[PDB]
């Protein structure tokens, strides 16, 4: 009956602008637009932070050498100290 | 930063312990040292060598000597203190 079709009717007047359509919106004085689409779109990403993890910085890990390749004046020291040592053992 | 290597270094620490000094002493006193009471030298002659087998040898060790000495003094009753002071 008619007083659920009027206001299923205003559900497309009042709201058909807001969602269903993009005319703005005629109750309100601010504006629809400038929020959601444009300042909240990067709204998620102005929660988190950006051009960081947003981007995601895909970084190269840094790469760590071994013990610079340079065995003969620690290994006779080593092994000398493995003489303290097994004096000591 | 790596793996220690003290498992295999008595190559060099064989010579400061205290039981090598030992170790290297007691090895020399072994090698020469006869092996069954060889060598003994048991026959022994030189001059009087009966006497060195039954007295003189110490198996007896007794009054036996001195009793040869004092009967040489017997027999030598009529040389010294007969036909002489």
């Amino acid at each position: 009956q008619d007083l659920y079709l009027r206001e299923l009717k205003d559900t497309k007047l009042a709201p058909s602008t807001l969602q269903d359509a993009e005319g703005n919106v005629k109750p309100w004085n601010p504006p629809q637009k400038p929020n959601l689409p444009e300042l909240e779109l990067q709204g998620p990403e102005a929660l988190k932070a950006y051009t960081e993890q947003n981007v995601e910085t895909a970084h190269v890990a840094k790469e760590s050498e071994e013990g610079e390749s340079e065995p003969i004046e620690e290994d006779w020291l080593v092994l000398d100290d493995a003489e303290e040592t097994k004096e000591s053992h | 930063v790596s793996t220690l290597i003290p498992p295999k270094v008595v190559s060099s620490k064989n010579i400061g312990s205290a039981p090598n000094a030992k170790r290297i002493a007691n090895v020399v006193h072994f090698y020469k040292s006869l092996p069954q009471g060889p060598a003994p030298a048991i026959k022994a002659n030189t001059r009087l060598a009966r006497y060195k087998a039954k007295y003189f040898d110490g198996d007896n060790a007794s009054g036996k000597p001195l009793w040869h000495f004092a009967l040489g003094i017997i027999a030598f009753g009529y040389s010294m203190e007969y036909y002489f002071h």
